[PDB]
């Protein structure tokens, strides 16, 4: 083991022992023979050429089978000293297969992380590995990229060594589709800052900061059908750090939850944990205080889809929610108004309606309505004439509207949303509170966890919502990559030329968010009552049919649902239905059942509807998520960003299993590829000179000498080149030194080195001096 | 590694023979001091070698034979000769350099506390007893030391 004891039976899942590496050294490779070619299947597949004629290579692939392929088609692999490689970056040959195939070699060893470059990628495991405990986490503290393998607790560390070194804020970009891996490593970077924080409401800070999301998952987490556990709403943590880098506070920003979902489930698909949590019966009181039964379909509102996942213990996770709320330090009444008001939303499904003998509706029972009353805090008549006859002012007096049935009944379910979602907005203002430390805060290092890339066989609304995100964070990284980076070498009068990465996805962010854009187009619909849903499907095929190249018609299949349009994202095509989109964006609510909301006597009801307003206000859904998600993309310009690539192997959640055409789709529109290459081509590290000055003339001072003014230029063109370094790797800009790849790292190790060096000479000084005052002694007596 | 050349006058191995005395802790005055105190003695002679280049002169000893093994002055002087064939002791630039780590800010001054720790945790760990000895008096109205002056006076003596 010897360097790799600190992490303990953690180590032989983070890297291979140098006993397996040499056996690796050894393995048969002919640089000529053996080689990666095209499968139509399998993407690329290794083989060893046996020979060509006339351009066409003849070889035997992995499987044993013949075949024969033209030029382009034939890729050399990497020697076997490459096997398993911890930065790709570092590969002779970089291309598809050389990245496909350490990735795969790495997860066939349950080494998940695998660095690309300046970034990291993740392939899910579908298996939990002994590599998040404590133990690792006081392994990979303080260690460099080089003393440590790739883990998400390195990308941690790096992310706040940045933070301390540069005295700024650090961001940890999460991307990846729906199931990849992204909410369980965001939970990884929480846990990281809150051990590390363990060593030197109810529980400590560290503690709530981990208890924060089982109690947000209950509620904003749904088993969709790639993801047992999938995010229905985004989030943004800021870990908040005094200058010394303690632990100070934290904080979290959450975006548009799923408000459908309440009230509306698909074929493959749950309602929110919660509901099915409390139905598990773990706590048989919470069935008698919510007047409920311990049958899901019993509950319309939540039975649509499915009820019961085989992955999901709702009576363990039960326990899990409710000790969340106890450590977060909630009260008791805090505690039950939130499932008093989950019990309420169930009842209200159940709320039946009929028309009036001879176009009105009226109740059909009031058994439901009384149970949504009670936990609400209402009279169920007040409620059911609020809801059948809604008040509508004519000037200085107040008219009674009439409603139909379906009306009514769209009523119910409206407010049951605004109850839930609002509920949600509520438990997270309240965890903020237990989070916010009187503690002084100087920088923080901010984790992005969204809603992955989605495709259903129905897509609405809230799929353009979700993917819209991962579009617009996947030009973050995009923009950041190769916009940015090649535009600093310029700025900075460094020798490049400039590379079209094709790494652009400005066109389609503009189809959706720019004016006369999806968004814009909805927004301006909201505005005409006469407006429909084929107006609008109208307007938007007048406006961008032919016209937007990521407009497309949509691309309806026999048997499954009817689109009626389809985007060109880029993790791929997905075909849109617009039915509905009108209602969803100016979201209306019965004002006059609001209006009993607010004189509930629910301590925690008249709270969340207190303040209510919004209109088609004027304030829509899409404005307000266009405006949310740039103020998080502009704030997130100012941060240092650690991208970590979360990738799904399979659609079958199968632990160890590579599905080599999914796993490369993912490689291609994340970019992988180009962001390593970059790295190589480029020059990824870079510090002005008074910084490099600064820390750097400690590895020999006498090329900087103290006396005289010298030039910061000069002073790192002496002392760079008084090193004992390839000089080829470093290039002189306008304001900063540029290092290609990999200096930086081994600017630091001869730092480190020496600085130690420097001490135990400062310490054999020290000692020699106590020792000659210990010997003027001997010399008096 | 025992066979090296003498380069010392016949006056410098009598000044060296003369300190030699003052370390003999024998009851017989037998002149040999432990494995131990060889240390004691490269620095009352001018050195200032590390815990590891002592322990290379004393050929890797046990902890129960640095306090039980004794040693003449014939087999001393060797080590002597050897001890003082290193110079790279580190010049001043790269002592202020390396405390110069801890100046969060700049001014040329270190918290007195700070570098306390610094000498007592990093590189061969000083005791608290040889930090307190050490740091006497050094630390100013604000309890701080300027590392520039800190150097000069470990230096000097
Ligand atoms: N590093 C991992 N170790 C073990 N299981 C994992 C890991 N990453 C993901 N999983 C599995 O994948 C599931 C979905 O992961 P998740 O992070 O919720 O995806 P998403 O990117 O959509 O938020 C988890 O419930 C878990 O079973
Ligand atoms: C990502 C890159 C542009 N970069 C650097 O290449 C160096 C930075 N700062 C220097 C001062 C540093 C050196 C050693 C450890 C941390 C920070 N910041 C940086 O942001
Ligand atoms: F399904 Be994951 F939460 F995006
Ligand atoms: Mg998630």
């Amino acid at each position: 083991d010897a360097e790799m004891a600190a992490f303990g039976e953690a180590a032989p899942y983070l890297r291979k022992s140098e006993k397996e590496r040499l056996e690796a050294q050894t393995r048969p490779f002919d640089l000529k023979k053996d080689v990666f070619v095209p499968d139509d299947k399998e993407e690329f597949v290794k083989a060893t050429i046996l020979s060509r004629e006339g351009g066409k290579v003849t070889a035997e692939t992995e499987h044993g089978k013949t075949v024969t392929v033209k030029e382009d088609q034939v890729l050399q692999q990497n020697p076997p000293k490459f096997d398993k490689i911890e930065d790709m970056a570092m590969l002779t040959f970089l291309h598809e297969p050389a990245v496909l195939y350490n990735l795969k070699e790495r997860y066939a060893s349950w080494m998940i992380y695998t660095y690309s470059g300046l970034f990291c990628v993740t392939i899910n495991p579908y298996k939990w590995l002994p590599v998040y405990n404590a133990e690792v986490v006081a392994a990979y503290r303080g260690k460099k990229r080089s003393e440590a393998p790739p883990h998400i607790f390195s990308i941690s560390d790096n992310a706040y060594q940045y933070m301390l070194t540069d005295r700024e804020n650090q961001s940890i970009l999460i991307t990846g589709e729906s199931g990849a891996g992204k909410t369980v490593n965001t939970k990884r970077v929480i846990q990281y800052f809150a051990v590390i924080a363990a060593i030197g409401g109810k529980g400590t800070l560290e503690d709530q900061i981990i208890q924060a999301n089982p109690a947000l998952e209950a509620f904003g987490n749904a088993k969709t059908v790639r993801n047992d556990n999938s995010s229905r709403f985004g989030k943004f943590i800021r870990i908040h750090f005094g200058a010394t880098g303690k632990l100070a506070s934290a904080d979290i920003e959450t975006y548009l939850l799923e408000k459908s979902r309440v009230i509306f489930q698909l074929k493959a698909e749950r309602d929110y944990h919660i509901f099915y949590q409390i139905l598990s019966n773990k706590k048989p009181e919470l069935l008698d205080m919510l007047l409920i039964t311990n049958n899901p379909y019993d509950y319309a509102f939540i039975s649509q889809g499915e009820t019961t996942v085989a992955s999901i213990d709702d009576a363990e996770e039960l326990m899990a929610t409710d000790n969340a709320f106890d450590v977060l330090g909630f009260t008791t009444e805090e505690k039950n108004s939130m499932y008093k008001l989950t019990g309420a939303i169930m009842h209200f499904g159940n709320m039946k309606f009929k028309l009036k003998q001879r176009e009105q509706a009226e109740p059909d029972g009031t058994e439901e309505a009384d149970k949504s009353a009670y936990l609400m805090g209402l009279n169920s008549a007040d409620l059911l004439k609020g809801l059948c006859h809604p008040r509508v002012k004519v000037g200085n007096e107040y008219v009674t509207k009439g409603q139909n049935v379906q009306q009514v009944v769209y009523a119910k379910g409206a407010l049951a949303k605004a109850v839930y979602e609002r509920m949600f907005n509520w438990m997270v203002t309240r965890i903020n509170a237990t989070l916010e430390t009187k503690q002084p805060r100087q920088y923080f290092i901010g984790v992005l966890d969204i809603a992955g890339f989605e495709i259903f066989d129905f897509n609405s609304f809230e799929q353009l919502c979700i993917n819209f995100t991962n579009e617009k964070l996947q030009q973050f990284f995009n923009h950041h990559m190769f916009v940015l980076e090649q535009e600093e070498y310029k700025k900075e009068g460094i020798e490049w030329e400039f590379i079209d990465f094709g790494m652009d996805l400005q066109a389609c962010i503009d189809l959706i968010e720019k004016p006369m854009g999806i968004m814009s187009i909805l927004e301006e619909e909201c505005m005409f009552p006469k407006a429909t849903d084929m107006t609008f499907k109208a307007k938007l095929f007048d406006n961008h049919l032919g016209k937007s190249s990521n407009f497309q018609k949509p691309r309806n299949i026999k048997g499954k649902p009817e689109a009626h349009f389809s985007l060109i994202h880029y993790a791929g095509t997905v075909d849109y239905n617009i039915i509905g989109w009108l209602q969803k964006n100016k979201d209306p609510l019965n004002e006059t059942v609001v209006d009993l909301y607010k004189k509930s006597s629910l301590k925690m009801l008249s709270s969340l509807f207190a303040n209510y307003a919004g209109f088609d206000s004027f304030q829509t859904v899409s404005a307000l998520h266009r405006e949310n998600l740039n103020k998080l993309m502009t704030n997130l310009r100012s941060t240092h960003p650690h991208f970590v690539r979360c990738i799904i192997p399979n659609e079958t959640k199968s632990p160890g299993v590579i599905d080599n055409p999914l796993v490369m789709h993912q490689l291609r529109c994340n970019g992988v590829l180009e962001g390593i290459r970059i790295c190589r081509k480029g020059f990824p590290n870079r510090i002005l000179y008074g910084d490099f000055r600064q820390r750097y003339r400690i590895l020999n001072p006498a090329a900087i000498p103290e006396g005289q003014f010298i030039d910061s230029r000069k002073g790192a063109e002496k002392l760079l080149g008084s090193l004992d370094i390839d000089h080829n790797q470093y290039k002189f800009g306008h304001t900063k030194v540029f290092f290609k790849a990999g200096l930086l790292g081994l600017l630091e190790e001869m730092r480190d080195e020496r600085l130690s060096r420097i001490i135990t000479r400062i310490q054999a000084q020290s000692r020699g001096v106590l020792s000659r005052m210990e010997f003027k002694k001997l010399l008096e007596r | 590694p025992s066979k090296i050349k003498i380069e010392f006058t016949p006056e410098q191995i009598e000044e060296f023979k003369e300190a030699f005395t003052l370390f003999d802790r024998t009851p017989k005055c037998e002149m040999k001091i432990t494995y131990g105190q060889c240390g004691d003695v490269l620095r009352a002679l001018g050195q200032n070698p590390t815990q590891a280049e002592v322990l290379r002169v004393l050929g890797k000893p046990k902890q129960e034979e640095l306090n039980s093994k004794m040693m003449d002055f014939d087999t001393f002087l060797p080590m002597l000769q050897h001890i003082s064939k290193n110079k790279d002791t580190g010049t001043y630039e790269d002592f202020v350099e390396g405390l110069r780590v801890f100046d969060k800010e700049g001014n040329g001054t270190v918290m007195g506390a700070e570098l306390r720790h610094v000498l007592a945790t990093l590189g061969e760990k000083l005791t608290e007893d040889e930090v307190e000895k050490l740091m006497a008096g050094q630390e100013d109205s604000n309890g701080c030391i300027n590392y520039e002056a800190f150097v000069k006076h470990i230096m000097a003596g």
